[PDB]
């Protein structure tokens, strides 16, 4: 700590606020497609962070003048249904993207400014992207008085805030400190924010942030400074998939055997995109000699590395029985160090991005590569297990490779997709639950059905357009992520609710909950097919949703989507299965005037 | 005069900055060794 | 008691008006009379004890008493005591203090196109302001004025100057770009906007040092959102407006004119060049087929005003140079 | 007689006065008169500061 | 605050007496009534209180007169925003039928419409909106609201509604038939949008009233037949 | 507390200040503006709590000033200058 | 030439003092804390 005048708090930073008093915690946004706060009550405080809390981290910025992009928002969202054109509307649309554009510039052009008390705030999310604000309406659904908590993109809308203090130590226009218990409010809504003391139908740990007369002293709490960012160099909010050049990955899967596997998948090339999500994802942290989890390492970090889909760090048994998968780690034993690999040491200070060798906490260990297996797995074809040893080399060097934060944030995305939908699929078809949530899993899916394509939608329903745009990453993303299967079980569980056919009791008495979602969920299915074979390699299991469909729903695009594209190796399967004969059967078992269909399957 | 006067000038204060650096590497290392230490 | 008494005094500087060893009345005469009482610190302490809603919006009515036409003396009278003691910063953010608030409410006023419509009693107010301003810094040409665009008050309390400009950016939407500055253009706004246009123009004329940086310097953008009346014409086509139109026009490079007016600075025509297309040339050769379009008017520029359909091609024209 | 902002209204409120001095009477030319070194020496005197 | 109080107990009862003699009570009063107006903190206490006072009393001062109730006219916006409580007394007393007819606009149809959304249940508020429907020239100007959006509260319930319908049967619920009926009631015949919402709502109706009149209330059967 | 010692030369009467905003490292200038406290040689936190003595038989309002090493960003209080005008008089 | 040198110089020159007041400072604390002793 060598500081003259610093450690304030500035614009362009990013932070984390907690919680204090009557609930004590820090914020998060459980859920990514969700809106809702949370404030966990007991598992953070200030000496102490838990696992999974790198989404309560939050990013400061300068204003955003929402007024013109509000206006074109305004006029789009509809009631008025008359007085707009091209001449009005579009005019107005390059009227509104270049004047929104040059916010990105003046964020670009604040990297840091001492921040007095009365400002603007305009606070940030990271891993959302998707900032929050409140409304002045009195939506606030649990205690009911005047707030609401959405995250936003565009955002501009009452997001301005202006802070204070809790006690008279300083004044309006001095400069803040790290754990200054300031108070936050908006600058248009009047009530400050507040940390309620309700819970909800989630996980017991829940709370949410109400607005009222009375206080919250919120302490922020800082762990990285400005002026070093992505910036071709690793901070402790990273994300990294270390791949080697033997074959370029290592595995980390959470086995039933207690021991954990590095299968190889038969080759590594090119360090790319291709590659499975959950087994290469860890974070990058530093120590920072601090009890708050810190960041920006720059040299003689002592850092360590945490996984994502599970929480667990390093370990190792350095000539005994690597990938030790340990929960909590604040031992000697999962913390490393290292190499300097050509980048010369004396005082060199500056964390590179290219390339890495390894060695442990406190032993000083060298992590190589071995070539025996495990044997475990009864003659997998390839496979080679991670052994470490002090021998000394410059063999076995991996890369710190950067990964985009667009595409951590689709996996989430994909992540919270299962996490939403893979539950409430069972229950509607097993039970009731409110019918807004029909509402709710409408634009849930509705979101979904641009994502998957990369570009936000102009009209309703008009998928067909934008279905020459193909990225293999998405689907791949979506192919690993169970999204796909959670669908078709779901399409499943209306099928058992007709059963406790398909047509009558379900589409021809009620007509709005159930035809509108295998609209959604068949044009999710049609958008798969089109770019690669693996994902064709799922019709050896959704072919008996196809054998079974007779609403005339929106399904038998899919049967042209598992034919329209000439499958030769895939019919070889797909027609391999035999069941035309069930399939145009069915056909023959359609024995209504309507015969067309079968004539398409005979032309397939 | 200046030139000369800032190359070895210059020179000199660049060289010294390195012995500190040592030294404060150490202090780090010396917290590690302690984490190591059973 | 005092709003009849003040509102005696502006009766007793109307004048031109009843008419159809006894002293003869001379308008310069009337100002001199008024001069001789001097009597501008009933002004110059009633905006600085402003409290009346009426009285401040009412004191400025008396304002163009001393002001309108004369003000020679009266020019010369505001500027000693308005330099004399304590209380400019008192004053000048009391002014200050309706610009904000104006400002504000602006912000908040209409929103888009998709018995009448009553203006703001604040933007009412105003207009009364950007006239008193306008009149205090014209004076044929106002040395010291221009110098009080600024004042050593420490504080300093405004650069009304520049705090001109964003009451003046903000009437036109001050965002939109272009076409919607007919979207903004308000047909009984226009009005406000015409005498809030030339009391900028007033700010500029003669000296090059303090309209120089308030020019396109100021940060406030809208420099071309200024010369954006010179990039088109209004969309609504009102009859009313078709004068207007041409008064804003006629009001438009009056302004630009102000804009360069001391040559030989590069940056300060680049802010009129950086917005502005090479093309409106052809805009300006648009105004000579807009004043070839002109119909049978035997119209000459000299002596009180008109505007030509020809002549603004003609004020457009000085741009050339 | 709200004539033509000053520079302009300057030569108005000569002609009253008779007194000539407003034609450029020799020392005009508007020719070069390079002052960009002036301004090169100011910013160069900088470096001694 | 003692002084206070009874001032607005005072007003109250010199409302009633204005009241009973309507034209000499609002002439009489234009002054003090005015005074009042321009009259109309948050908790429970002798403000509170006050204001409830004040509300009821407006409501039959306001009642009496309809020259005099375009009287006040202006500053009504300020209990639209307002979505609950106090405000409602106050819409249901600015009514008479011609009146209503010759002046309302659209930027009070979303103020309600909106308040359809928030600002509490509003159960006073569907008959607060109704009478403002109040006539098919005001069934014209009932069809805009009803053309914008889908708020009604659990309304069309169909199989999922006659599962709710059975729990109201059970044992609030009423008040959300009654607002269905009002919305019904506000529905008509023709217009474009007139004749789309009959259309779309009794089909619903039709399949489901025809079903919930079969398992069958009886408050129910009084709106049913609307 | 406010021990009322006459004689002050052991550690038990000095006391050590606090930075709170001039950060330091070297800063070594006294400002004006605010302080915090920390006894000699043990370093403890001079606070504000809400007790009375209650020696006083119900004064109306009244707080007793005790100390304690839990470290907190509370209790400052401010270096007033003095006019010598004013002690002089 | 000159400014660049000065800036890289001035800016090491100033760096170091930093060093030397740490060890400074912790003196005139070992005689609090001689005090402090009981």
């Amino acid at each position: 700590m060598s500081d003259k005048m610093s450690s304030f708090l500035h614009i362009g930073d990013i932070c984390s606020l907690y919680a204090e008093g009557s609930t004590n915690g820090f914020i998060s946004t459980l859920g990514l497609v969700d809106d809702r706060c949370v404030v966990q009550p007991e598992a953070g405080d200030l000496n102490n962070p838990p696992k999974k809390f790198r989404d309560c981290l939050f990013k400061l910025c300068p204003m955003n003048r929402y007024s013109a992009q509000k206006q074109f928002w305004k006029a789009a969202k509809p009631g008025a249904n008359s007085t707009t054109d091209a001449v009005l509307l579009n005019k107005l649309h390059h009227a509104a993207d270049l004047e929104k554009k040059q916010n990105e510039t003046e964020n670009r052009k604040l990297l840091g400014t001492v921040i007095q008390y009365g400002n603007v705030i305009q606070l940030l999310h990271l891993k959302s992207n998707k900032y929050l604000t409140v409304n002045k309406r009195l939506p606030a659904l649990l205690e009911k008085n005047a707030m609401r908590v959405t995250l936003d993109e565009a955002g501009n809308e009452g997001s301005w805030f202006y802070i204070q203090p809790f006690y008279k130590l300083r004044s309006i226009g001095d400069s803040v400190v790290i754990g200054d218990k300031v108070v936050l409010n908006p600058v248009n809504a009047g009530q400050p924010l507040h940390a309620s003391s309700h819970q909800l139908v989630d996980n017991p740990g829940c709370n949410e942030v109400n607005s009222v007369n009375c206080n919250t002293s919120w302490k922020i709490v800082l762990f990285m400074k400005w002026s070093d960012n992505k910036d071709d160099i690793l901070k402790g909010g990273d994300v990294v998939r270390l791949f080697h050049a033997e074959q370029e990955k290592f595995l980390t899967c959470d086995e039933h055997r207690k021991k954990q596997h590095v299968f190889l998948r038969t080759t590594g090339r090119q360090s790319a995109t291709s590659a499975t999500s959950s087994k290469a994802l860890w974070e990058v942290e530093v120590v920072q000699h601090d009890p708050c989890r810190g960041g920006a390492g720059y040299w003689n970090s002592l850092f360590r590395f945490k996984h994502l889909a599970t929480g667990h760090y390093l370990a190792a048994e350095v000539d005994p029985d690597s990938l030790v998968s340990v929960p909590e780690g604040n031992d000697i034993s999962s913390i490393f160090e290292l190499d300097p690999t050509t980048l010369r040491g004396g005082d060199s200070l500056v964390p590179r991005n290219s390339y890495v060798r390894l060695r442990h906490l406190c032993t000083n260990t060298w992590v190589h590569s071995t070539n025996i297996p495990i044997d475990k797995e009864e003659e997998k074809p390839v496979m080679l297990k991670i052994g470490t040893s002090p021998l000394k080399e410059d063999k076995e060097a991996f890369a710190i490779v950067p990964v985009s934060p667009a595409e951590v944030r689709d996996l989430d995305f994909a992540n919270d997709a299962s996490k939403v939908l893979g539950s409430i699929a069972g229950k509607l078809e097993k039970g009731t639950i409110t019918q807004n949530e029909r509402r709710s899993v409408t634009k849930l899916l509705e979101d979904l059905v641009y994502f998957v394509t990369g570009g936000t939608n102009s009209g309703q329903d008009v998928l067909e357009v934008v279905f020459s745009k193909p990225n293999r990453e998405r689907q791949k993303l979506m192919r690993e992520q169970n999204i796909l299967k959670q669908i078709f079980k779901l399409l499943q569980a209306p099928f058992t609710d007709c059963g406790d056919l398909r047509l009558e009791e379900l589409g021809d008495q009620r007509h709005a909950p159930f035809r509108h979602i295998c609209r959604l969920c068949y044009r999710v299915l049609r958008h798969s097919q089109q770019d690669y074979r693996k994902n064709q390699e799922y019709i050896a299991k959704q072919f008996g949703f196809m054998q079974k469909q007779i609403g005339y729903d929106v399904l038998a695009e899919d049967t042209i989507t598992a034919l329209l594209h000439n499958n030769r190796k895939l019919l070889e399967k797909h027609i391999t299965a035999a069941e035309i004969d069930t399939f145009v059967s069915l056909v023959r078992k359609n024995r209504e005037p309507r015969f067309l269909d079968y004539l398409s399957d005979l032309c397939v | 005069l200046e030139s000369t006067m800032k190359l070895v000038t210059n020179l000199s204060g660049q060289l010294s900055e390195l012995k500190d650096q040592m030294t404060e590497q150490r202090k780090q290392k010396q917290r590690i060794g302690l984490l190591g230490h059973p | 008691l005092c709003i009849k008494v003040l509102q005696t005094l502006r009766e007793m500087m109307t004048k031109d008006r009843g008419y159809g060893s006894r002293g003869e009345m001379s308008l310069a005469e009337v100002q001199c009379h008024l001069d001789k009482e001097g009597a501008s610190n009933l002004v110059i302490d009633l905006i600085m004890n402003a409290s009346s809603d009426r009285v401040f919006h009412e004191s400025i009515l008396l304002a163009i008493a001393l002001l309108e036409g004369g003000n020679t003396t009266i020019q010369h009278s505001f500027f000693c005591r308005l330099t004399e003691d304590k209380k400019s910063e008192k004053f000048f953010k009391v002014f200050y203090d309706r610009m904000k608030v104006a400002q504000q409410e602006i912000k908040a006023t209409v929103t888009v196109n998709t018995d009448d419509l009553e203006m703001s009693a604040v933007i009412t107010i105003m207009q009364p302001i950007l006239r008193f301003l306008q009149l205090l810094c014209e004076n044929h040409n106002r040395d010291l004025q221009n110098f009080l665009r600024c004042q050593n008050n420490k504080t300093n309390y405004n650069l009304v100057c520049e705090t001109l400009q964003f009451l003046d950016c903000i009437c036109g939407s001050t965002t939109g770009g272009l076409g919607l500055l007919g979207l903004y253009i308000n047909e009984k706004n226009v009005a406000l906007i015409n005498q809030t246009l030339e009391s900028l123009t007033e700010y500029c004329q003669g000296p090059c040092h303090e309209n120089q940086n308030c020019i396109a310097t100021h940060e406030s953008n809208g420099i071309d959102i200024i010369t954006a009346l010179i990039l088109n014409d209004i969309n609504p086509l009102g009859k009313k407006r078709m004068d207007l139109v041409l008064e804003l026009k006629n009001n438009a490079s009056k302004l630009l004119l102000a804009i360069m007016e001391s040559r030989h600075d590069s940056e300060n025509a680049e802010r009129i060049l950086y917005n502005m297309r090479p093309k409106e040339l052809v805009e300006v050769i648009k105004k000579a087929y807009m004043q070839g379009e002109v119909e049978f008017e035997d119209g000459e520029n000299g002596e009180d005003g008109a505007a030509s359909p020809r002549n603004v091609g003609h004020n457009i024209y000085i741009l050339a140079h | 007689s709200t004539e033509y902002t000053g520079p302009e209204s300057y030569v108005a409120e000569m002609i009253r006065e008779r007194n000539l001095d407003w034609f450029p009477r020799m020392r005009a030319m508007s020719l070069v008169s390079s002052d960009s070194e002036g301004e090169q020496n100011e910013l160069r005197n900088l470096q001694e500061k | 605050s003692y002084n206070y109080r009874v001032v607005k107990e005072i007003l109250i009862r010199l409302s009633k007496l204005c009241v009973q003699e309507s034209a000499s009570v609002r002439k009489s009063r234009k002054q003090q009534q005015r005074l009042l107006r321009n009259m109309g903190k948050a908790e429970d206490t002798k403000m509170q209180e006050i204001m409830r006072l004040a509300h009821e009393f407006l409501q039959n001062f306001c009642a009496g007169n309809q020259q005099n109730q375009a009287l006040l006219h202006k500053h009504i916006n300020l209990f639209l925003n307002p979505g609950i409580l106090e405000a409602v007394t106050m819409q249901h007393i600015f009514m008479n039928n011609f009146q209503l007819c010759s002046e309302i606009n659209e930027r009070v149809v979303q103020h309600f419409v909106h308040c359809i959304e928030t600002h509490g249940r509003n159960v006073q508020y569907i008959k607060f909106l109704q009478t403002i429907v109040k006539i098919k020239k005001c069934q014209d100007m009932v069809m805009a609201e009803l053309v914008n959006s889908g708020e009604d509260v659990l309304v069309f319930y169909n199989d999922r509604a006659s599962f709710q319908t059975l729990i109201q049967m059970m044992r609030l619920f009423m008040y959300h038939i009654h607002l269905v009926e009002l919305l019904a009631v506000c529905t008509e015949g023709k217009n474009v949008y007139t004749e789309i919402k009959c259309n779309s709502l009794l089909p619903l109706d039709d399949i489901v009233r025809v079903v919930t009149h079969e398992d069958c209330i009886p408050e129910v059967k009084i709106a049913y037949i609307n």
